[PDB]
């Protein structure tokens, strides 16, 4: 729809 | 996919950050309470919700 939106995820951050 | 790829929603919200731009993200199937805030590097497959989102700015920018 239309096509598939993907994207890397962040886990981290500033401390 | 691969390494912690996901499918995403849509775009909430952008800002910068240390010359950077960065974009809050709604992926698909989750809540606000997953909510993140994205690096462009991690977008480049999500052309479609990116001009969504930039296209609702324009029409009340």
């Amino acid at each position: 729809a239309r096509t598939k939106q993907t994207a890397r995820k962040s886990t981290g951050g500033k401390a | 996919m691969g390494e912690d790829v996901f499918e995403v929603e849509k775009i909430l919200d952008m800002k910068t950050e240390g010359g950077k731009v960065l974009y809050k993200v709604r992926w698909k199937g989750y809540t606000s309470d997953d909510d993140t805030w994205e690096p462009e590097i991690h977008l480049e497959d999500c052309k479609e919700v990116l001009l969504e989102f930039r296209k609702k700015i324009a029409e009340n920018k």
